[PDB]
């Protein structure tokens, strides 16, 4: 018999993995802070991770990587990217991006160094100004939303804009590509076969810049801001299936082969980076996390890397499928009861 | 890499390696409590044994 | 009940 | 030459205190009669030796050391002891009725009727020490008497001898051990209370030394005797530059200098290596390069916890035996990459480094093999932080309900002791915090 | 804390008194006659907890037996260890107390309570150290529930920093049909959460069940339901009898199983269960001591633990095992059942382990939790009780010696108050 926890509830999947384990028999609840436990499917923030393996006989499990929020804040990122030689700042799969503190570290400005150089452009250059709050702006012109930045008191980064992204058709329409990885307490880096395009609804113009909904390709702008959906892809979801043979019937090539080898080097670029730094190896606790990556391609089927999701939500769809995988991969081959995965 | 003050002797040697640089109470006062203690337990058995007188 | 050491 | 005495106080105390200068004793080669035949300043030497031993006429080497036990039975053992020629009667300190694990009986009730008793059994070793340098405190967080009398003990010395220095070993709780459930709250009583008369603690985890004696010594149930001589490894890397002729940590003011920028974060974590079992015959030899990487292994750390997600704010590595500083600084450059170090921006980000040519001395008929070289890593990391916040989850758990309460009020203390120093450890968790994460 | 003090009154105190001292004489090689003859040292190392050393180096118990009429003290005088006692410490009187708590506190007691309490400063300034008291009483006859509970309070009076432990035998219809015994047992328990550290709770109604269901008697005896008892008694203080690290004084054991200073009446659980008929050849391994001894059908006190929450737990182990293996099957049941342990008392399962078994087994474990779902044995009382108090039944017997009824309403009134209370933390 085993013993779980939890004490994230908002959390879309750990309900259904939660859901999961105990339609074994094998996996009893406790109370949410029951100290003699043996998997923690921890919250989302200020989780507790000094208080794990201190228990005698109890091997302790935990659904996050201590560290791990290095990689998925938006500031920590960059700062990891041109910080860490295995990532040299001239990274090919990573835009050009400046970690920015308002008026209120600064790299504010090396950044407008950037900019003057391209004052010689004729390469066209846009950037953003994407926040940890769910709330975003772009322009060309930069000084517009430094403004914006020093207004709110949250720290911001900068990044440029990819102006000739892959067009799907029929639409001319943006999207963009989200990854779910697993990486269990050996770090066996997984990837899931299934993945998705978050599409976006309208056509992709240059033209207007303000709150435009073709620029952005997120479920909550889709839905909300937009009487298209579902005309060519209902959820504005394209799973892999259908992106595989559009990919074909238009520009003759495959998923694995255009875009798909890009999406699993970052992957084993960034996690392996991290590695020595949160791995739980010698550690008196293991852990074991879920990523969700979002890549754009463009064009020339170059793969870029945008954010990493530390806590990320599924297609409805792929629920059953991976929240299955995930107790299968990293839950009981740590606790044993009596494939649909990739490893790099 | 920089070593520094390298202090040697027959029964061992030491160094320093940088890498990078940067970037009260009173003694009767104690004894004030000690026998504030000595009262207030004096106190709870000079009443369990009134509650005993009973 | 009838119950000796 | 400055002389240090070691206070040894409670069960945890006494019995660490016999690992240790049994372990002294066969490392400055002095026999269980106190005899030594290295030795040639008779009757008196300002050797560094002498800063742990005074001399006697008759050619004895007396532990610079007094003895304490609410309790009579352990200092017993001490008394018939193996080594019991070494130390003399008034050295050896003993009552009657225990401290019953409770903080305040320790502190308060039997505390007040033997404070004189000791401090004029110290003074006897004051009045014998040319220019005492400080003293050496050993006890347990968990005991009575351990944490009890000690808190009692250390309000006196910052008084009778002010400026002089005091450094603290002791032992945080473990349940696979443990044998009260209140040991958590006579561990911070006693931390709060110890607080600003202790200028650097070292605190041994007995989960950690235990673990470490199940892995690398391959013992199923680890008596006391198998945590205490592993415990003694670890002190004799502190103290032998105090013993021996060194440049590192000659006098206990170069620990505080060393390791303690800040006053109240006065915890540096230990790490040790190699612990290797007796029973393998044929151990591989560990070169210096892959000890010296094993002390960022949590699994050979007194307290276990992640330096990783820390930051530093000093760090020591105390070599014994075969070390010759080429083969350091060459591991000391690998380290820096494959290992997360972030020191605090205010401090160089370094490593401060000792050599002892005379190798570990392992206990004949132990559980640990005579190695060539060994090192002891003392980092003052703020993971270490993670060990108060197990403790006062613990405390808390158990003062919602006031559970246990009743027994130390009983003892005279106030209810609304247990909330100063509860209060008082929240501030240690907070600066432990402000100092080592990002905002 | 070094040496204790024994006292045992009344018929149940004395003859139970008598088995307990048969008992660990045996384990520590004490002979009748009280001179040494045993393997072991471990026998001797802390023989002076319980017995005084005389002229010949004989061993002396350290015992009181007090009784109103001289029937079973003749008897275990003449008992198998009745020479061992201290002569003098035989201290009796004629009149009887005819199971009546008021004849035993306050008329007939009373007249003897002095001489009593003479015998008891004897033995006290003997000591070097003394720790406290265990009595050995039924809570429901007269001598050893009135006299017994007056005795307590008045040996609180002179040694209040002292410890006052207790073998109480809570009653049973099940084996006695005197009436009046809920009256006698409900006048005790206010008595003992006022004026004890440490109760051990021994139950008639327990121990006959044991007796005729696991143990298959169909005429269970009281040298039955003794054997039980000796055997906790055994366990219980087994910690306090031999070389160990935990629980092994009393103030200890108190401050590790009492949070509170009322809720300190301790449920014993005792495996494997023995009958002095039964063969037990085959030794039990590990697992079954401690899968039994969490079992309701091994607690000594007819309380279903899994009714209530484990405030705290005390687990002793005899006899030659792998000490690896205990603490991995007393982690097992810490994690299997954790939500009968409240939460908010960390690690409050504590285990020893002695290496000499009880005689008779390799292999012993015994069981001391301070379980809340004790409260179910002073309801099961509380309404044997009311069902008579109500009608004012029997009361004539008590008035008749002084009592009023309000006396009874407080006892009725602060054993309710205890029920309560063991329930206000169960749910925590
Ligand atoms: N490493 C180690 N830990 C010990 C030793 N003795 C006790 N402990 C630990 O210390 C705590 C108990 O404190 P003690 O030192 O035994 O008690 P005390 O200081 O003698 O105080 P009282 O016994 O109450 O009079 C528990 O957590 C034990 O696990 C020891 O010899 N070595
Ligand atoms: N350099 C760039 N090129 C193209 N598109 C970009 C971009 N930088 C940001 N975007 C846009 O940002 C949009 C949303 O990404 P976002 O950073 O909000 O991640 P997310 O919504 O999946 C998790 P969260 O918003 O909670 O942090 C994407 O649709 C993407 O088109
Ligand atoms: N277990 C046990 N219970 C007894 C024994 N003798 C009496 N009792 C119980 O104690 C109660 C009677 O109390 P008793 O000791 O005989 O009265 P006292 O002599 O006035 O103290 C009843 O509940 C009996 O069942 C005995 O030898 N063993
Ligand atoms: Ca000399
Ligand atoms: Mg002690
Ligand atoms: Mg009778
Ligand atoms: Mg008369």
């Amino acid at each position: 018999m085993y013993t779980f926890v939890v004490r994230d509830e908002n959390s879309s999947v750990y309900a259904e993995v939660s859901r999961l384990l105990l339609a074994t028999g094998q996996w009893k609840r406790l109370r949410k802070d029951n100290p003699r436990f043996n998997l923690m499917l921890g919250e989302r923030n200020r989780l507790p991770f000094g208080r794990l393996g201190h228990e005698p006989g109890l091997v302790q499990l935990v659904n996050y990587y201590r560290g791990a929020d290095k990689l998925c804040r938006k500031a920590s990122l960059v700062k990891l990217i041109k910080t860490s030689p295995e990532l040299s700042e001239s990274c090919t799969w990573f835009p050009e991006s400046y970690v920015i503190y308002p008026t209120n570290t600064d790299e504010r400005e090396v950044f407008l160094a950037a900019y003057n150089r391209r004052r010689e452009g004729r390469e066209g250059n846009v950037w953003i100004a994407k926040s940890s709050a769910g709330a975003i702006l772009i322009s060309s012109e930069a000084s517009e939303l430094l403004d914006f930045i020093d207004e709110q008191g949250q720290v911001h980064v900068i990044q440029k804009y990819l102006e000739k992204p892959l067009l799907l058709e029929p639409g001319h329409r943006k999207f963009d590509i989200r990854s779910w990885v697993l990486v269990d307490h050996l770090y066996n880096i997984y990837l899931y076969r299934e993945g998705v395009l978050r599409t976006s609804s309208e056509p992709y113009n240059s033209a207007n810049f303000q709150d435009k909904t073709c620029h952005l390709t997120n479920h909550c702008i889709q839905k909300e801001y937009s009487k298209n959906y579902g005309r060519y892809e209902e959820g504005n979801e394209m799973f892999f299936e259908e992106f595989n043979q559009y990919l074909m019937d238009a520009l003759n090539t495959t998923l694995e082969n255009s875009i798909l080898l890009q999406i699993k080097h970052i992957i084993r670029s960034c996690l392996m980076c991290i590695e020595p730094a949160i791995s739980t190896k010698h550690l008196h606790y293991q852990s074991f996390q879920l990523f969700g990556f979002d890549f754009m391609v463009d064009e020339e089927l170059k793969v870029w890397l945008i954010e990493v999701n530390g806590a990320p939500a599924c297609a409805q769809k792929l629920y059953a499928e991976l929240c299955q995988g995930i107790v299968d991969v990293a839950i009981s081959s740590v606790f044993p009861l009596a494939s649909i995965f990739i490893k790099l | 890499m920089e070593v520094i003050e390298l202090n040697k002797c027959t029964s061992g040697q030491s160094f320093e390696v940088i890498l990078k640089p940067p970037s009260d109470p009173s003694l009767e006062e104690i004894q004030k409590k000690l026998e504030a203690a000595e009262e207030r337990r004096k106190y709870q058995e000079a009443e369990l044994l009134k509650h005993l007188a009973e | 009940v009838v119950x000796x050491f | 030459m400055r002389e240090c005495i070691s206070i040894h106080v409670g069960q945890a105390g006494v019995q660490i205190g016999n690992a240790c200068w049994e372990l002294y004793c066969l490392e400055h080669g002095i026999q269980p009669d106190g005899q030594m035949p290295s030795d040639k300043t008779i009757g008196g030497g300002d050797d560094s030796f002498n800063t742990f031993f005074s001399e006697t006429g008759a050619g004895k080497h007396v532990p610079r050391a007094v003895f304490v036990d609410l309790e009579p039975t352990v200092i017993d053992e001490v008394r018939t002891g193996t080594y019991r020629q070494l130390f003399h009667p008034e050295q050896l300190i003993t009552g009657k009725e225990d401290a019953a694990n409770n903080y305040a009986r320790g502190h308060y009730t039997i505390g007040k009727e033997i404070i004189d008793l000791v401090l004029d059994r110290i003074r006897k070793l004051a009045d014998q020490c040319t220019g005492l340098q400080g003293f050496l405190v050993f006890h347990s967080f968990g005991g009575g008497t351990g944490s009890g009398f000690t808190s009692l003990l250390m309000e006196r010395l910052s008084v009778d001898y002010g400026k002089k220095s005091k450094l603290e070993f002791s032992i945080y709780p473990a349940p696979q051990v443990s044998t009260a459930v209140v040991e958590p709250y006579n561990s911070i009583l006693t931390t709060h209370t110890t607080l600003e008369h202790s200028d650097c603690a070292f605190m041994v985890d007995n989960e950690a030394i235990y673990d470490i004696c199940r892995r690398n010594l391959d013992i199923e149930r680890p008596t006391y005797t198998n945590l205490n001589r592993l415990i003694s490894q670890i002190v004799s890397s502190i103290t032998a530059s105090l013993r021996f002729d060194g440049a590192l940590n000659v006098d206990l003011t170069e620990f505080q200098t060393n390791l303690v920028p800040y006053p109240r974060i006065h915890f540096p974590l230990a790490t040790y290596a190699p612990v290797i079992s007796a029973e393998k015959a044929y151990h591989e030899q560990l070169s210096v390069a892959e000890i010296t990487n094993a002390c960022f292994e949590p699994a050979n750390q007194m307290v276990k916890c992640d330096p990783r997600h820390g930051k530093y704010m000093a760090c020591c590595l105390l070599y014994r035996g075969d070390v010759v500083p080429k083969d350091v600084n060459a591991a000391i450059a690998t380290i820096k990459t494959k290992r997360s170090i972030q020191f605090v921006d205010w401090c160089p980000t370094g490593f401060k480094v000792g050599i002892n040519y005379q190798p570990p001395t392992v206990v004949p008929g132990g559980d640990l093999a005579k190695v060539q070289r060994a090192v002891c890593m003392l980092s003052n990391t703020t993971a270490i932080a993670e060990a108060w916040a197990r403790l006062d989850h613990k405390f808390d758990l158990m003062y919602a309900k006031r559970a246990f309460v009743h027994w130390y009020v009983g003892e005279g203390m106030e209810e609304g002791e247990f909330s100063e120093a509860r209060e008082d450890m929240a501030a240690l968790e907070k600066d432990y915090e402000e100092v080592g994460v990002d905002s | 804390m070094r040496e204790i003090v024994h006292i045992q009154a009344g018929q149940c105190g004395n003859q139970i008194g008598a088995k307990f001292w048969e008992v660990i004489s045996d384990e520590h090689g004490i002979d009748p006659t009280g001179s040494y003859h045993g393997d072991s040292d471990l026998q001797l190392e802390r023989i002076n907890v319980y017995y005084n050393e005389a002229t010949g180096n004989k061993y002396v118990p350290r015992a009181i037996l007090v009784d109103l009429e001289p029937g079973t003290m003749d008897s275990v005088r003449s008992g198998p260890f009745g020479q061992i006692f201290r002569p003098d410490n035989f201290v009796f009187g004629q009149s009887g107390a005819g199971n009546n708590w008021a004849k035993g506190h306050y008329t007939e007691g009373a007249e003897l309570v002095d001489s009593v309490l003479d015998v008891v400063r004897k033995e006290s300034e003997s000591c070097d150290c003394l720790q406290g008291f265990q009595l050995t009483h039924s809570l429901g006859g007269g001598t050893g529930s009135g006299m017994g509970t007056l005795l307590i309070s008045k040996i609180r009076e002179e040694y209040p920093d002292r410890i006052m432990n207790t073998f109480s035998v809570m009653p049973s219809p099940k084996v006695s049909d005197t009436v009046v015994e809920p009256y006698n047992a409900t006048l005790s328990v206010h008595q003992l959460v006022e004026n004890t550290d440490e109760t051990y709770c021994i139950d008639n109604e327990a121990l006959y069940d044991i007796c005729f269901r696991t143990l298959k008697l169909t005429t269970p005896t009281y040298g039955d339901l003794n054997h039980l008892v000796s055997a906790t008694m055994s366990g219980v203080t087994t910690c306090l009898r031999f070389p160990g690290q935990l629980n092994a004084d009393l103030r200890k054991l108190a401050v590790n199983m009492v949070p509170f200073p009322r809720l300190h009446f301790f449920m014993p659980g005792f495996a494997p269960l023995t009958s002095r008929g039964s063969q037990q050849y085959r030794a039990l391994t590990v697992p079954e001591l401690t899968q039994q001894m969490f079992d309701s059908k091994n607690m000594m006190a007819a309380c279903d633990p899994r009714h209530g929450r484990y405030l705290t737990v005390a687990a002793i182990f005899r006899g030659r095992m792998s000490m690896k293996e205990v603490d991995e099957q007393m982690l097992n049941v810490q994690n299997k059942n954790s939500s009968y342990f409240v939460e908010w008392i960390p690690n409050n399962v504590k285990t020893a382990v002695c290496d000499i078994p009880p005689r008779g087994l390799k292999m012993s474990a015994t069981f001391i939790g301070n379980s809340t779902a004790i409260q179910e044995l002073f309801k099961r009382i509380s309404e044997q009780f009311t069902a008579m108090f109500r009608r004012k039944a029997f009361l004539h017997w008590y008035t008749g010696e002084g009592m009023d009824e309000m006396e009874f309403t407080e006892a009725e009134s602060n054993m309710n108050d205890l029920v309560s209370e063991y329930q206000q933390y169960q749910d925590a």
